């Protein structure tokens, strides 16, 4: 009965200030016990950042980043924002905002999380991907795919036949190449007898670069 | 100063059996532990708060317990919908989560289907070609992929990626990409992908010319 939605830039230059806004829908923000920010670094679990309490406005933050983080609250917009300053590349993570509940004990726990927003910290520029088809060499099952090469930053969306084909599809997580750019594959297994009577297209979407490409695979 | 350590890192449980996850606090914290479930690409969902209280909507199969320093999350009759990462959280003003525990179901040994994809013709115009080898639907999580160009081993020039455990058949897929320059790709002939896996009696090799 409460929905949270993170907002902010997906790419931030180093040493700048990351500003993320958490829009709350369903209830008043001050009707909640407390609100918090938690991020998910690559190769790391959940790491709590800040927590603001409604009745007092008091803030608690992780000591390893105390002077670099603040939180503002706008009751008119029914939202609260997180501001991280002097941002380094260590701050690249998926940032969530969540509602806290103290139960009878008064100790906080999160009961409602937002979608989460990926923020990459890099001085690199936004780059669109190159999409190449993946077909076997020129046997009861064929493997078709698309290679989404050299894009920045994450993420990208890949669907097959405009979401009409889901079975046998495997979209692999992206791999960070040593060039600073990402590349992933998205494969699908189909009956070999259907290759002549069935078209297979991959729908690649890279919102950071405003790129959209559909590739016919044969 | 209080730390919460989870154990084990990965947990492999047969379908219908019991999964027992551990969360150890460095100091006695009574019942101030909350458990969360997080699936890949999704937000964390609250399972247990105050050590043993189920969140609304959480089935009776899952139940938390423990007081003091050691805490346990139990998943009885494990379901394919239970494959996720589970976090325990210390309920304090200075919050802190555990490292997380990945849970997967146990399956019969499944051999992988090995496919290899020659680079498209528009790749060579770019100056860089990428050949992809696909390992599709195998249960033993780890395999060994080897790239051989004219018999020369070239594994350190590739990158691999593994998808999550499938919700339907409970297998894993792997995709390796060997990235070379066009001026180096045109100077060699045979490009082979050698796969070693538990479900294979001998290594499987897929190759192509040109």
């Amino acid at each position: 009965q409460v929905q949270l939605k993170e907002s902010g830039p997906g790419l931030v230059r180093p040493s700048e200030t990351l500003s993320l806004t958490c829009a709350v829908s369903g209830t008043s923000i001050n009707s909640a016990y407390a609100w918090g920010w938690v991020r998910l670094p690559p190769g790391k679990g959940l790491e709590w950042i800040m927590t603001v309490y409604t009745s007092t406005g008091n803030t608690y933050s992780d000591p390893s980043l105390k002077s670099r983080v603040t939180i503002s609250k706008d009751t008119s917009k029914n939202q609260f924002s997180l501001r991280l300053s002097s941002v380094t590349v260590e701050d690249t993570a998926v940032y969530f905002c969540a509602r806290a509940d103290g139960s009878d004990s008064g100790w906080p726990h999160f009961d409602n999380w937002g979608q989460g927003l990926l923020v990459t910290v890099s001085s690199a520029s936004t780059k669109g991907p190159s999409v190449f088809p993946l077909a076997p060499s020129s046997e009861s099952t064929a493997a078709l795919g698309c290679l989404v090469k050299d894009y920045f930053p994450e993420p990208v969306t890949v669907s097959w036949n405009s979401g009409s084909l889901t079975s046998g599809v495997h979209t692999f997580p992206a791999v960070l190449q040593s060039s600073g750019l990402y590349s992933l594959s998205s494969v699908v297994t189909v009956p070999s007898s259907s290759l002549g009577t069935q078209t297979y297209v991959c729908n690649v979407n890279h919102k950071p670069s405003n790129t959209k490409v559909d590739k016919r695979v044969e | 100063e209080i730390m919460v350590t989870q154990s084990p890192v990965t947990l492999s449980v047969s379908p219908g059996e019991r999964a027992t996850l551990s969360c150890r606090a460095s100091q006695s914290v009574r019942n101030r532990i909350a458990w969360y479930q997080q699936k890949p690409g999704q937000s964390p969902r609250l399972l247990i708060y105050d050590a043993s209280i189920r969140a609304p909507g959480i089935p009776d199969r899952l139940s938390g317990s423990g007081s003091g320093t050691e805490f346990t999350l139990t998943i009885n009759s494990l379901e394919p919908s239970d494959v996720a990462v589970y976090f325990c959280q210390l309920e304090a003003n200075w919050l802190t989560f555990g490292g997380g525990t990945k849970v997967e179901i146990k399956r019969a040994v499944a051999a992988p289907s090995v496919f290899i994809f020659p680079p498209s013709e528009d790749q060579v115009k770019s100056g860089t070609v990428s050949v992809v080898c696909l390992l599709n639907n195998f249960y033993p999580r780890e395999a060994s992929v080897k790239w051989k160009v004219d018999g020369v081993l070239k594994t350190g020039n590739s990158q691999e990626s593994v998808t999550e455990q499938d919700s339907k058949d409970n297998t894993y897929s792997l995709s390796s990409t060997l990235t070379l320059s066009n001026t180096d790709y045109q100077s060699h002939n045979v490009y082979a992908c050698e796969v070693t896996h538990q479900g294979l009696s001998s290594p499987v090799t897929k190759s192509f010319n040109r």
